[PDB]
RNA sequence: GUGCUCGCUUCGGCAGCACAUAUACUAAAAUUGGAACGAUACAGAGAAGAUUAGCAUGGCCCCUGCGCAAGGAUGACACGCAAAUUCGUGAAGCGUU
């Protein structure tokens, strides 16, 4: 009720009643999507959070582990909370974080090991290359071809 | 077209070059103006005037001007929109009054230059004013109006 | 110089995780148009992506209504030229260099002295929406766009690095394509921009009103009503666009038949009445 | 900003004399004075100090 | 005071550039509404929160741009309406004395 | 390094710098490369500077090479410091070192 | 061409300050090009007598 | 309305005096901080003692005592008018989630750590008098009004009530879908107020004669979010009005009889840990992740 | 990955717990434009006759210099058919009411 819409850094405690309750009257079909938003700049409406350090970054590694997080937004609607994104594998794998211990623990690569230092030219401690994939990648005998042609015709331009 | 470029770019810069060293010589910018209504480049002509403005828009002779050209062109709108800035930055300006109300009597828009006049009155203008109000509605006959 | 505290992003290029972590470096780049220096933004869009930046400030942001990064627009993701021509819209913008630096102080006057957290000078010439908009833009994200460069020296074919190479490992487009050929300032200005005249060419080719060509008919038909829709809705409907008498309807065809009193109000009736028309959940199919 | 440092003296009081003599012309002549004849004034001062110089 | 020390200290800031580097660790949040919502565009979310970190300026980079160029200067504010009183009767004996 | 590349991105590239930090001219210069090339006080310090360094640090090389006797060290360094007015042409550039170049001169006939 | 100024007069209304636009609607009317007429026109001719 | 910066990390926990004239807050920065109400709301303490966070102050009775449970595994004990760390109860292998002084004399305390131990005190020895072992993580407790019983809240849902006579768990209360936060006893000991994390507030009717559906009241409105804080509840002083803690930035106090809201107030930037009502007067203080204490007269 | 498991239970493997928890202007590149004297022809230095010290003034002109010093031809340029609103007298001839 006696609380206008325009109104910032009030100088009193409002109830609820007095604060929350609807504008009246039709809404303007003369505003777009971006137009109607409450956007406090160009794009959005930017707010500064003072959310726990441990807790978000928790959370944002766990996204790109997997590809599902615990919503971050504070209102949507204040009734049931929910996983985001892929949400078919946060109830698949039991909803854990990064910082756990895992539930899948299988195939893993296989690399050298000579832990000794006392052989030169054959220490290979924490710098050890996997077994299988190996160096000098070359994609075709004919993709090869089909990049020379690109080259060669970037050479009739200039 | 390549000369007319010419032609145009090096009058433009002895223009622009005379402005930069003589801003407040209001006259540079009235030849600049000139040349490119002779060449009738209107949207370029108008730009030079609402910039002269920018520097003196005290001067009375520059308003004229800008609105004379308007006015040869068949501009109605546009020279109205200048009288009408005219009236309200430079009320004491006599001339402008004058000449906006005879744009209107030309035009038989005899409702509109009313508008003008009780407008002007509003500032309490010298007596001259009051007897062309006077006598335009005695060339109307209108003498009740007249007596008010 | 231009010191922001937030970069203005389209959700594609801000990315789909909803934790960013991003740094923010004063005065760090010039401006891609302008020139002028500005705080430059950069973060990680997602899991194996380029890493992107900010590359125009947010004056020249604001004037075009386009996102800091790729340059389409932050209503639509549509392409400038592309938003400008189904508005009739034109910028008067200056093209030469001297000119454009004397415009860019004014708009900086402007919006210091102005609210200036608004598009609306630029916006208020041509605020009305259009079907063809409306149509074309996405409703969903294109995550591709974000995806790694190409390895020049796996193109040259000797991919040393070997399998660990962030870079991509698949063929270039082709450089006769006219794609290829991109350049941001005329993405920005919306000068010969390939990509918006493949987007035009293609939405021209879109259904219209051809019948006003019989111009002494002016009843209308519409196909697809069902039983469960009555005279009333339609007749409501047909009202908005102008003045009426006449409604038969056909239950065989389940179509009406409906005249208005000029084939102009027709005419504008059938502006509205094409794909957009649904009436009771019911997408109907409008012919004279 | 370049100073009045030594050699710039004499040159600027007389542009500093000019400057304020233009002041007051401005604002002794009558409202509807014609706008010239202000440079005139000036030469004649020019023509009062050779004059005094030369008894 | 607040308004012109701050401005002050702007321009007091020029005069010693070097005397150290300077400490900057106030890695902040901001809460986001993106205005452009959709189902699919954040993945899910209404909104998304975002980590911000002011990045170590290298003491030994010099000044990267050009500061000098002189541009020309925009047109001032719209000009003021003259509230004269009316222009009182010049004469004719007094114009030629 | 940095004293080269100064030279360089001003491409006035028909001075040389060499390693014991003279600059010479290769040619005989135009009246406007002569201007464009005439650098201040500034930068003709602290190049002398550095030839004060390398004379110091090359003492040092020589002794480490085993070229020079300790005893030819010490004194080499004494020399040095007594003579830097001589040996480098700073007090050129800013004339308040008369104060020091006497003050090493006393220090040498105490000694 | 080798200059930072110059040709910018010929590509565009150099300092385009627009006319002040107010209480009449003055987007509608428009003026005639200048005609041509390159078979008599001369330097003298557009500088003026 | 009053703000109270100079936290240099989230608060955590906020008490009014029972006297209304001073005011404690403690939380992340370890420093319990002792400010005035009236006035210019000036600070005239830092208390030092703890070597981790301090989860939950509470006062006794007569305000002489300040209680402060502490992550570092300790329960300090303060002299309010000198400051000094009277005792350190340093019983428990885990985090200290909150503690709780008696109504009624002795000065017994209890106690509810990670450890799953619920272990109450007598200040007079050094030692836990007696354990009661829970099987899951406590996160708040409370004395009932007759310091007889315990009652524990933790993350195994359900509501515990123990007898320190018997020994032995007496009744439960079931209802609450989620790791209860908080519980508070109202001044007249009838009622317990609860938080969990299922964004539900309750009323639960602690009296010996309750119906078997112990549930009188449900409140909503609050959120807990993806921090998972330990968001307390307060009763006012009349029983008229509840608060409690919620993470979506705004201040919640219900009225107790039509359950609805009453305010909502904004203007914090974090998660809102714990609320309280000063005693006598109106006034409503609110203590958030933000860094600052919001401090405000209400009608 | 390491340590501990009165872990299977051998010294082979696997499981659990504890500690340990997110670098990178991401290239060894492909591109894109704008610049350095200085030679080639051309070009000649202000003050009303001539030979000349200069100090100024103005700005999308700079160079040299750490400079709020000082030089660059007085650093160059400025040299201009330098026309801005708004009229009336007097007689003489011709045509019209």
């Amino acid at each position: 009720v006696h609380l206008d819409p325009a109104v910032k850094e009030v100088q009193y405690n409002p109830t609820y009643e007095t604060m929350f309750a609807p504008e009246f009257g039709p809404e303007n079909p003369f505003r777009t999507q971006q137009m109607a938003a409450p956007r406090n700049m160009l794009s959005g409406y930017a707010e500064p959070a003072h959310i726990n350090d441990f807790m978000f970054e928790q959370q944002r590694r766990t996204f790109a582990t997997y590809g599902y997080a615990l919503d971050p937004s504070l209102d949507n609607h204040q009734v049931s909370a929910k996983y985001i994104g892929s949400v078919e594998e946060a109830e698949k794998n039991q909803g854990l974080t990064v910082f756990e211990t895992g539930q899948k623990k299988t195939e893993k690569r296989k690399k050298f090991k000579e832990n000794d230092a006392s052989n030169i030219d054959g220490f290979l401690g924490p710098w050890a290359k996997y077994v299988d994939e190996k160096d000098v990648a070359k994609p075709s005998e004919e993709e090869q071809k089909e990049l020379d042609e690109i080259t060669a015709k970037r050479q009739k331009k200039g | 077209e390549e000369e007319l470029n010419d032609y145009k770019l090096r009058k433009r810069k002895t223009f622009e070059d005379n402005i930069r060293k003589n801003r407040t010589v209001i006259s540079n910018w009235i030849k600049y103006a000139q040349w490119e209504e002779s060449l009738k480049e209107i949207q370029r002509a108008r730009s030079i005037y609402e910039r002269a403005l920018d520097v003196d828009y005290r001067n009375i002779t520059l308003w004229l001007k800008y609105a004379e050209m308007e006015m040869k062109n068949r501009q109605v709108n546009h020279a109205r929109n200048i009288w009408d800035r005219a009236i309200t930055t430079l009320p004491r300006v006599n001339q402008f009054w004058y000449k906006y109300t005879y744009m209107e009597e030309m035009l038989g828009n005899v409702a509109g230059a009313r508008q003008v006049f009780e407008r002007w009155m509003e500032w309490q203008p010298e007596e001259q004013a009051w007897h062309s109000y006077i006598n335009f509605e005695l060339r109307y006959k209108e003498v009740d109006r007249a007596r008010t | 110089w231009e010191d922001a505290d937030f970069p203005i992003l389209c959700q594609t290029c801000l990315g789909e995780n909803p934790y960013i972590r991003m740094t923010k470096e004063k005065y760090g780049k010039e401006c891609k148009i302008c020139a002028r220096p500005f705080t430059v933004f950069r973060w990680c869009p997602g899991v194996r992506m380029r890493f992107k930046k900010t590359e125009v400030c947010q004056t020249c942001s604001k004037l075009k209504n386009v996102c800091q990064t790729c340059l389409l627009d932050l209503e639509y993701g549509l392409p400038i030229q592309v938003r400008d021509a189904g508005l009739s819209f034109k910028d008067d913008m200056p093209k030469s260099d001297v000119n454009k630096e004397y415009y860019t102080q004014n708009m900086e006057r402007e919006i210091s002295n102005s609210d200036g957290t608004r598009p609306v000078g630029m916006l208020g010439k041509a605020t009305s929406t259009s079907d063809m908009l409306l149509k074309l833009a996405r409703t969903t994200p294109y995550y591709k766009r974000n995806r790694p460069h190409i390895c020049s020296f796996w193109v040259k074919g000797e991919c040393k690095r070997g399998e660990e190479c962030p870079y991509r490992h698949e063929k270039p487009t082709d450089p006769d394509d006219p794609l290829a050929d991109q350049n941001i300032k005329d993405r920005y200005y919306g000068i010969n921009d390939p990509v918006a005249d493949k987007l035009l060419k293609r939405a021209s080719t879109m259904p219209r009103l051809d019948p006003p060509e019989d111009k002494t008919i002016t009843t209308l038909y519409v196909g697809g009503l069902g039983d469960t829709i009555t005279e009333t809705d339609l007749r409501n409907h047909f009202y908005q666009f102008g003045e009426i008498r006449t409604i038969t309807v056909v239950q065989r065809q389940q179509c009406a038949f409906i005249q208005f009193a000029t084939r102009q109000a027709a005419e504008v009736a059938a502006e509205k009445s094409f794909n957009k028309l649904i009436v009771n959940g019911r997408r109907l199919n409008v012919k004279w | 900003a370049k100073t009045v440092t030594k050699q710039r003296v004499e040159s600027h009081f007389d542009l500093e004399l000019r400057a304020a003599v233009m002041h007051d012309i401005l604002d002794m002549m009558p409202e509807g004075i014609k706008q010239n004849k202000a440079r005139t004034i000036l030469q004649h001062l020019s023509e009062a100090w050779r004059c005094w110089k030369a008894n | 005071r607040v308004a012109l020390e701050k401005s002050v200290s702007q321009k007091v800031a020029a005069a010693m550039p070097v005397r150290a580097a300077d400490k900057l660790a106030p890695a902040q949040y901001i809460r986001y509404t993106p205005s452009q919502q959709g189902v699919a565009f954040n993945s899910g979310a209404k909104q998304r929160v975002i980590r911000m970190v002011e990045m170590q300026k290298d003491p030994m980079e010099p000044p990267r741009f050009k500061i000098n160029k002189k541009i020309p200067r925009g047109p001032p504010s719209p000009p003021a309406p003259v509230m004269h009183s009316p222009s009182r009767k010049m004469t004719v004996k007094e114009q030629q004395e | 390094n940095m004293l080269n590349l100064l030279i360089h991105r001003k491409n006035l590239n028909y001075l040389h710098l060499d390693y014991n930090f003279n600059l010479k001219p290769v040619k005989t210069l135009t009246t406007k490369e002569r201007k464009k090339s005439r650098f201040g006080n500034a930068f003709h310090l602290c190049r002398e500077v550095l030839r004060l360094t390398k004379l110091v640090v090359d003492s040092h090389v020589q002794y480490r090479l085993g070229n020079v006797d300790a005893f030819q060290l010490a004194d080499g360094l004494q020399y040095i410091f007594a003579h830097v007015g001589q040996l480098t042409g700073m007090y050129r550039y800013k004339y308040k070192l008369m104060r020091q170049i006497r003050m090493c001169k006393d220090l040498k006939h105490l000694i | 061409r080798k200059r930072k100024r110059g040709v910018d007069y010929n590509a565009e209304i150099p300092f385009e300050k627009k006319p002040a636009l107010g209480f009449y609607d003055t987007s509608e009317e428009n003026y005639q090009a200048l005609d041509a007429d390159f078979r008599k026109l001369r330097q003298q001719d557009l500088d003026g007598e | 309305i009053m703000l109270l910066s100079g936290h240099e990390g989230e608060v955590y926990c906020c008490k009014f005096h029972p006297n209304g004239s001073t005011l404690a807050s403690a939380g992340f920065d370890r420093l319990i901080l002792l400010w005035n109400v009236y006035g210019d709301c000036d600070n005239y303490a830092t208390l030092k003692g703890h070597s981790g966070a301090v989860m939950e102050l509470h006062y006794n009775t007569d305000g002489s005592m300040l209680f402060s449970a502490s992550t570092d595994k300790t329960v300090a004990v303060w002299d309010s008018e000198t400051g000094e760390r009277v005792k350190r109860l340093k019983g428990h292998t885990s985090f200290v989630n909150s503690c709780y002084p008696a109504r009624r004399g002795p000065q017994l305390v209890c106690t509810g750590s990670d450890d799953g131990t619920v272990k109450l005190w007598d200040i007079r020895k050094k030692a836990a008098i007696q354990t009661f072992q829970n099987t899951y993580q406590v996160l708040a407790v409370t004395f009932n009004d007759t310091s007889d019983q315990i009652i524990s809240g933790g993350i195994d849902n359900d509501i515990k009530v123990w007898d320190l006579r018997q020994n032995k768990l007496t009744y439960t209360m079931r209802g609450h879908a989620d790791s209860v936060t908080g519980l508070s006893l109202s001044s007249e000991g009838s009622y317990l107020l609860s938080n969990a994390m299922d964004n539900t507030v309750r009323v639960w009717d602690v009296r010996p004669f309750a119906p078997k559906e112990r549930c009188v009241k449900i409140f909503q409105g609050n959120v807990h979010n993806f921090e998972k804080n330990l968001l307390r509840c307060s009763w006012s002083p009349d029983g008229s009005k509840i608060a409690a803690g919620s993470a979506d930035r705004f201040v919640y106090v219900w009225d107790t009889t039509s359950r609805r809201i009453l305010y909502k107030l904004p203007g914090h930037a974090g998660s809102i840990n714990e609320v309280a009502f000063h005693p006598d007067e109106p006034i409503i203080i609110s203590a958030s992740s933000d860094k600052r204490l919001y401090m405000g007269e209400i009608q």
